DNA sequence: GGTTCAGCAAGGTGATGCTTTAGATTTTTCAT
DNA sequence: AGTGAAAAATCTAAAGCATCACCTTGCTGAACC
């Protein structure tokens, strides 16, 4: 292994001398320096002795940019549990079968997290093993795990033995850490975080590197950051390739400098300097560099890349449609953008440089930014966070810029460029580092990994600063054996809870109808005294005789709350609310101290000794179960494994030789089983998918250790904290921006950025651990802990359903909050004047304060415990009742959705727009998919611009008749008055294949037609290259045939006439017809089906519940509507039994 | 310990099936005048009223008054286990509340005995008040059930005219109008063909023909149904099986909202 | 109108029972010739014709050649109120807005009105080739229409062919091949199991079994099957008793002239 | 070189109605002794054996023994187009690779052939264990339909017992639990509609009624059904068709948990 | 007074429309 | 403004089941010899 070993280390010296050139220089001398960490990367750095060893280098910045690079030495990690007192002999087999390919074997006690008895103090113990190096760990891993998976079940049998009973390699019981990855362990094991002040310690070469955390510099220096952006020739209608087209420009941006660089070869002239400022706070100093051609272009950027050196790279969609381009334009040039920059692709696609961040700003956009699904595109950002509109312009008419003039190509291309720089650093620079000084990942992994493994490295963090050992991936287990006696199919907790019980158009203009009840209005006279009062004292923790001017908010609020009695129903402007926390969810972890390791069944409960009744050692919850499963008994089920053992049965290892029962691998009998008892279940028990819904009790214990509860506690009031710490900020620059103070106002801007930046980075968190807890498969993800979560979310939130109907009209039923709709004239609003010097206003919400003495009152629990000095043994008794329901504000509109069949729910589909028109929140509807039809995206987003036009609903339902009109009328007239040429783009659909003909076999569907049409066309050329998502239409003429047997390709139509019309003939299965052009083959039924179910779905049906004559007579209701519609106008009505005959008794059956 | 005997055992089925179709659960009344069953349905609009007494059931006792909360939609799954020629025979127990039955064939070459286990529930009471009850028709069974079966597809209501010049059987939908008439055949000796139309005043009625299907399942057991009506009350329906007892069924009708303001 | 009186109304809801699937909405022509339908089917393959001749009825009494294009499946939903032997009575109007239909149960006690709104769409009226056929076929629909329905779901095609011996019909299929071979009646007078055959020249023909028992299958109107064939013409399928039934079927041969391979 | 006549064409027909269910893929035996075909259920628990003995054709001529391969289903798909009156008759050659088939009225006008493929698959050839069987039960066919479908409903399994007073059908379940009881006929000479009974000593097991049901829905084949049962053996069915031959059905019964029992 | 053939009620049965279960396909969601 | 893969909603074919018109059969009544 010789050749390998040099091959890594040629990489080693590689990737050292490409960033010593870089600006990395290395610690090479003895002493002590300051730094702020930017990258870390693995890497392959050897030692004086010469034996193999990776090591991991970190990159270090200065205030004045004297950077540098440390490499330091540290081996993998990686834990074996093995059988109890013999772990000596298997540790000295584990090093005498290998010479030097371990590093070091080790064992140090430790706890498990789910071990019971845990209050005797017992131990379980590992024992840790090292590689040298990370590609032996993985070559052990190959060579170990299939032999661990087998042995699993020789452990697993073993129990089952041992369970009954209670009624060399093998003695390895279980191992860990094989999925986390070294830089990750790494930080996990020494605590060293990105985005934190350190100093090193280097003397000698013998010594190891010595670092030390420096905390008390709460400021930081800004990295010198690059944001650039290409834009490409092209042919038209048509995406770009690498291997012909070239770029005409590069548009970058460093540190608030400017340049831009461009191909005099297409370009016709030169460019000159120039300023573009959108905004004050917006400056666009630009430099412009003119080059011959492409080569010369690439050489200016590497060379000036070499020379500014930046250490952060901001693109967006990098890696897409960048980096391969660029990738591929210096291939063909002869060079490559490893030899030079270090800008390969890795093994998932994405580009990651050993010393360059590549920072992408459309992941962060699609996952943390909280903008509306299907508008996560850079002008819909801009216009989001930034707050300006960036230019837009044609692609398709971009090359005919490219040489008509220049300076407006260019003010384009360094606009884009501004806009990522800015959105850049305004907004996501500090929150990603803000996320960075908390989670244990280098810059580019932790913008590009998902928010499940997010919340993972989190409570790796806080699980090894508590020493515990990680649970695997919780992979799929085959079979699971209910306890009734019956193998399962799927297994689920709560069914997300979602509901639209109304639909229609709400605004804060509209006047809506109110049924008031009087008697929850009775209720609120009574309360609203001390509702305000536990408001003030716990929303803003300060006493109420603080404050003097109770009364006169007290009698403004008996004035309206009075004028609200008068009569119950009643006609006004309703303000549109979002009743709920944000994440109710980590709350509801909080107040009932739930955890996920700490929930069991009865069974090893009582084998537990500490049992006591009337203590908080025993408490339970509720949640409800589902399970599909197979009707089929236990004892049946070992009857056929009887039957399947010891029979002749078919390898799959072709030419193989008699295989036998033992080593075949659980999921092909996996898959044999299931096939035999569904033959076995089609004919005898007359069902094959049991769906059985259940509820359940789970009793949760103590804190055997408090790791998942102390994290969120400590989380939650650290993001307070830094709440506070950013509102003082906030005050301070807003005294600052009068004291004139330059110096000193520019400082305590950058801190009140940082600390916003900390607090918006904490809230994403705190929203990111309801999203890590609802998926399976998660390392610390609990079954019950996921449906106790969902089902009291479900409770309390039916709870404030059923008090807020009787205030207003509420209407969407949701798994995060109450969408409703309150009354102007119920208050909404209050500023406290306070004679407090750190506060001399206060804003206090009022359902805010209902809804916490709704989630109070309803929820009194004594289990809430404060432990202050463990030194006087004091004990204060008090509840925490923390739900905190923030209205997030009176909003300008509503949309809501309908459904097809009579009385079905609708799923997470609905439209909330912001009082300054911008779409606040859009989810579950057409436009968040990318495919399907952009015939449909136009009428869509007409639609959605339209809702906020007129006052009465009649109005706001004449401008929606006005657009769908306009739409169906472009539709119903074939689309004849505009040019045809846009119109086969506009009425087209794109699906991707993803396999190949013969890969489904028999099967066809719609794709596979469209596929062997493709074929037909050219041949098997084109399925050799068959790479192309397949657009197609739907044929006309052939009635009868299914729609999966009637797609037809564009591609037909862009030969030559000749053997088009020929080859159409043979199509259409009719050589009698005459003509050609499209206009009758389209599938115009279909088409307008497919826009009628749209405007059913989104318009008239939401338009009959809201009692209003159809906005589109000439799109007929459903038959259920239309019946259900048709009775329930008409006057004529029915009558029930209770008043027409008088009641004479109630009784029961009683129990004697 | 109580016993029902019934030699005639079809009648049981046609009562048993004509109950399944609306009504859930339905409370079973004994004493010592017989076998009742009032109860109301599920839905809360229509009601049923069983009342069969001892002079049609042979061997028959009964010396206290009790209750069973008898299942509808699956007592209606046993029953049909005999043929149309068995012979029945209820017993029930006082403290457990477990019915039986007995398929007697006639021929003595098949006897099948069940038990059913029950349980209690928690129903409503509603007496009916004793009135004029006038416009009372006696019609054919077959008639009767074939033309209410009949208008469920051009309609879903109904609206019922006993006048001068026979009845009017209106169905009220959005395709057609459809309307029956009746004519006072009163010139046969025949009970069957020859309907009874007496009345006291025209009388403009309007029901649900929705549960007029499930109503009108009690087809076969008497040939002639009898029914009748007055302003502003349910319509009351005897199938007569003058064997033993009768089914009064009682509807209640769709009303207008008085008098607008 | 066409109040037409009927000795019997049994051809009327049985054709609207059986049609119901063919025809999605018809118009009814009627003239002085009576009553005749052509109506093209959903799936635009054949022109379905019903002649229904004004002397095969009782009386016939209309304004002119008038046209009601009342949805077909609509009021064959309400048209199987009359029982089979039923009868349709006569009526006398001239500027009749609304189309009512008239009931009368045998034993003239109950009379019933149907009524139905004027409404209407004008439908193209198809020329029809007519010539002499070289192959006429005649067996009753009984048989014929139960090999149709048991050898349509063993095979899609089938090759129909005429000869003098024995006229066959062969469909293959994933199951294997069958096909049905009919010889000549010589010696046999009567009418229920004669299968008559007069023939020219021997034609093949090919056609989709899905369509022949499934959308065209109105067998009892008529009870003998009469099939005109020829040379390069779509099927002329027949349904004929004497003045009280005639109706045919004009299904296509969809085989294409090889430009497959 | 094989052909075979029948001139009765019920008992063709309706054996692979009866036996379509259980088996998918059968391996029928042509031979000198005639057909042969032991078989597995798609879930290898009950076995069907159908057995044809060569003198109750009309005439059997054959070569030699032949083990040939088509599955059932298709069978049944092409054969059930003949009724209970034509005659069968079937036609094969060892050179050729399809077996044909007439089905013929004596009348000679409706005739049909039909040519069937070989596809290929041999299935193993278990010994059927043949014992003494404890208890015989002779009983109607047309009761023991009525019976399988009268206890499908209440339950699931059935548990049969045969004792000196006759045959005890009983069925547990949620919706209560059923009792039949069948004695001995000893005053009914006549046997189309009596019961046989031989007896040895008192068995009671328990069976799957689906399973059962799934057996009993061969009951056009004979009057009358033997249900015999012996110690632990499959419970055996004998459809005692003519002298033509048998169709037997073996079943296994269910192994009951001691725990919890 | 025996006979006998037709009339009619009634069970068995093929055919049918609505309902319910089961397998393949897209669609959302989550990781990247 | 990318990608891939899994859980769930959706679409489609086949079996269950209650119902209806019709075929065949047992019981019975009135004309006949
Ligand atoms: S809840 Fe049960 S298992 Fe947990 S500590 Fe208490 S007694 Fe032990
Ligand atoms: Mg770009
Ligand atoms: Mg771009």
């Amino acid at each position: 292994s010789s050749v390998s070993a040099l091959k890594r280390l040629e990489r080693s010296q590689w990737t050292d001398k490409m960033d010593l050139r870089f600006g990395f220089e290395r610690l090479k001398e003895p002493g002590e320096k300051t730094g702020w960490l930017i990258n870390m990367h693995p890497t392959e750095i050897l030692d004086e002795d010469k034996r193999l060893g990776s090591a991991v280098d970190y990159y270090f910045i200065q205030d004045d940019g004297s950077r540098f690079k440390v490499a330091l030495p540290y081996k993998p990690y990686f834990y074996i549990a093995t059988r109890k007192g013999c772990e000596r002999e298997v540790s000295s087999f584990l090093s005498k079968k290998f010479q030097g390919k371990i590093a070091k074997v080790e064992t140090v006690p430790k706890e498990d997290l789910d071990l019971p008895n845990h209050l005797v103090g017992l131990k379980r113990n590992y024992i840790r093993l090292s590689f040298h190096t990370v590609e032996d760990l993985v070559k052990v891993r190959k060579e170990i795990s299939p032999a661990v998976k087998k042995n699993r079940e020789q452990d697993h049998a073993s129990d089952a033995y041992t369970a009954l009973l209670s009624s060399q390699l093998d003695n390895i019981v279980d191992m860990r850490e094989y999925d986390v990855p070294y830089h990750i362990r790494l930080s996990i094991d020494l605590k060293i975080h990105v985005a934190h002040w350190y100093n090193v310690r280097y003397r000698g070469n013998a010594f190891p590197v010595e670092i030390t955390r420096r905390d008390d510099l709460v400021e930081r220096p800004d990295p010198v950051v690059l944001a650039f952006d290409i834009e490409t020739t092209k042919l038209p209608l048509k995406f770009p390739d690498a291997e012909t087209d070239q770029i005409m420009m590069i548009s970058y941006m460093i540190d608030g400098q400017g340049y831009l660089i461009t191909n005099r070869e297409i370009v016709s002239e030169d460019i000159e300097d120039f300023e573009f400022t959108p905004k004050p706070e917006y400056e666009g100093p630009f430099c412009v560099f003119n080059e011959p051609d492409e080569a010369h272009l690439i050489q200016r950027w590497f060379e000036h890349v070499q020379e500014t050196k930046p250490t952060i790279m901001v693109t967006y969609n990098g890696d897409f449609f960048d980096w391969p381009f660029v990738e591929a334009r210096a291939a063909v040039h002869g060079l490559s953008m490893q030899q030079e920059i270090g800008f390969q692709k890795d093994s998932q696609g994405e580009y990651k440089a050993p010393q360059c961040i590549h920072m992408d700003c459309l992941r962060w956009v699609k996952r943390d930014s909280y903008l509306p699904v299907g508008s996560h595109n850079l002008k819909a950002a801009a216009k989001a966070k930034l707050g300006y509109d960036p230019v837009e312009l044609d692609p398709e008419d971009m090359c005919r810029m490219a040489t008509e003039q220049p300076q407006t190509l260019a003010t384009y291309s360094v606009s884009d460029a501004v806009a990522t720089y800015y959105l850049y650093m305004k907004y996501v620079h500090p929150f990603i580092f803000a996320l960075c000084t908390i989670i244990p990942m280098e810059p580019d992994e932790v913008l590009r990994k998902g928010s499940g493994t997010l919340c993972e490295a989190l409570l790796m963090v806080q699980a090894f600063h508590a020493n515990i050992i990680f649970p695997n991936k919780q992979e799929q287990e085959f079979n699971k054996l209910t306890d009734d006696g019956h193998v399962l199919d799927s297994e689920t907790y709560v069914g997300g809870h979602v509901e639209a019980l109304e639909s229609g158009v709400f605004r804060s203009d509209i006047p809506c109808r109110f049924r008031m009840n009087p008697a929850a209005f009775d209720f609120l006279l009574q309360r609203v005294e001390k509702t305000l009062r536990h408001a003030l004292e716990e929303e803003e923790k300060v006493p109420v005789e603080q404050v003097t001017n109770f009364e006169e908010v007290c009698d403004e609020i008996k004035s309206k709350l009075a004028s609200l009695k008068d009569v119950p129903s009643r006609i006004e402007c309703p303000l549109i609310y979002h009743l709920d926390v944000g994440a109710m969810y980590p709350n509801i972890i909080l107040t009932n101290r739930l955890q996920p390791s700490a929930m069991v069944d009865e069974a090893t409960c009582a084998a537990c000794d500490f049992n006591k009744p009337g203590a908080n050692c025993q408490r339970k919850m509720a949640w409800q179960w589902r399970g599909e499963f197979m009707p089929a008994s236990r004892s049946e089920y070992h009857r056929i494994q009887h039957q399947l053992e010891s029979e002749k049965f078919p390898p799959l290892f072709p030419e193989g030789p008699a295989r036998a029962f033992h080593e075949l691998s659980r999921e092909e009998q996996a898959k044999y089983e299931k096939r035999r008892l569904a033959d076995y279940c089609r004919k005898a028990y007359k069902k094959i998918h049991i769906t059985k819904v259940e509820e359940r009790l789970t009793t949760i214990c103590q804190r055997e250790n408090s790791f998942y509860v102390d994290t969120v506690r400590a989380f939650r009031d650290r993001r307070y904290e830094f709440k506070g710490l950013h509102k003082v900020w906030k005050k301070k620059l807003s005294a600052a921006v009068e004291v004139g103070d330059a110096a000193e106002v520019k400082r305590c801007k950058n801190m009140e950025v940082l600390y916003d930046s900390l607090q918006l980075a904490h809230k994403c968190i705190l929203n990111s651990f309801y999203g890590y807890v609802m998926r399976k498969g998660a390392r610390w993800y609990s079954m019950e802990m996921a449906g106790i979560v969902c089902f009291t979310g479900a409770n309390i939130i039916t709870q404030a359903r059923e008090l807020i109907e009787q205030i207003g009209r509420p209407l969407e039923l949701d798994t995060d909050g109450i969408w409703c709709v309150l009354p102007n004239s119920f208050p909404e609003n209050f500023v406290f004047k306070t004679t407090n010097v750190k506060k001399p206003k206060v804003t206090i919400s009022y359902p805010g304060a209902m809804l916490n003495i709704m989630v109070k009152e309803g929820f009194t629990n004594d289990q809430y415990q404060e432990l202050a000095e463990p030194s006087s043994l004091t004990y204060v008794t008090r509840s925490e009742n923390s739900i905190f329901f923030e209205v997030d504000g009176p909003y300008l509109a509503m949309i809501l959705p309908a459904s097809k069949e009579e009385g079905k729910k609708l799923k997470k589909r609905y439209a909330v727009f912001n009082e300054d028109g911008s779409l606040a929140e859009l989810k579950g509807f057409e436009v968040k998919r990318r495919g399907e039809l952009q015939l449909i995206k136009i009428f869509q987003s007409s639609v959605f611009e339209a809702f906020l036009k007129g006052s009465t609903l009649e109005e706001v339902y004449g401008s929606v008749a006005k657009v769908a009109d306009y739409w169906l009328d472009v539709l119903y007239s074939k689309a004849a008055n505009m040019p045809d040429s846009e119109l086969f783009e506009l009425i087209s659909e794109n699906r991707s294949m993803s396999r190949k003909l013969e890969d489904y076999g028999e099967q066809k569907s719609t794709s596979i037609s469209t596929a062997k049409r493709l074929a037909e066309f050219l041949g098997d050329q084109m399925v050799k290259d068959a790479g192309l998502s397949c657009r197609y239409i739907i044929s006309r003429k052939p009635e009868g045939s299914p729609v999966t047997e009637r797609a037809i390709p564009l591609a037909i139509f862009q030969a030559e006439p000749t053997v088009r019309k020929h080859f159409l003939r043979k199509w259409l299965k009719s050589s009698s017809l005459q003509d050609f052009d499209i206009r009758a083959i389209l599938d115009w039924d279909y088409y307008i089906e497919r826009l009628g179910s749209a405007i059913q779905k989104i318009i008239t049906i939401p338009a009959a519940l809201q009692q209003v004559k159809n906005p589109v007579p000439r799109v007929k209701h459903p038959d259920w509507l239309h019946k259900k519609l048709l009775e329930k106008n008409d006057v004529y009505k029915q009558k029930k039994i209770s008043e027409l005959f008088t009641l004479e008794g109630r009784r029961q059956v009683t129990m004697a | 310990m109580f016993e029902a005997r019934l030699v005639q055992g079809s009648i049981l089925k046609k009562v048993l099936e004509a109950l399944k179709d609306l009504i859930n659960e339905a409370c079973w009344d004994i004493s010592s005048s017989g076998v009742n069953l009032q109860s109301m349905d599920s839905s809360h609009v229509s009601l049923v009223q069983l009342t069969l007494r001892s002079e049609g059931f042979d061997t028959y006792r009964c010396d206290r008054n009790l209750a069973m909360g008898v299942n509808l939609t699956s007592m209606s799954k046993i029953l049909k286990c005999a043929g149309n020629e068995d012979i029945i025979t209820l017993r029930a127990e006082d403290n457990a509340d477990t019915l039986a039955l007995v398929f007697e064939a006639p021929n003595q070459e098949k006897v099948s005995d069940y038990e059913m286990k029950l349980m209690d529930l928690d129903v409503e009471q509603l007496g009916i008040p004793e009135q004029e009850y006038s416009c009372v028709v006696k019609m054919p069974s077959g008639e009767f059930a074939r033309i209410c079966r009949d208008l469920s597809h051009i309609g879903d209501a109904v609206v019922i005219s006993c006048a001068k010049d026979g009845v009017k059987f209106s169905a009220s939908g959005e395709l057609g109008n459809g309307n029956i008439k009746l004519s006072q055949t009163s010139n046969v000796d025949k009970e069957e063909e020859a309907v009874t139309i007496e009345m006291n005043e025209p009388v403009q009625l309007t029901f649900a023909l929705r549960y007029l299907n499930f109503f009108t399942k009690a087809t076969p057991l008497s040939s002639t149904v009898t029914l009748s009506m007055s302003a502003d009350v349910p319509l009351v329906v005897e199938y007569k099986i003058a064997d033993m007892g009768h089914l009064k069924y009682y509807l209640a009708p769709k009303i207008e909202d008085e008098e607008g303001s």
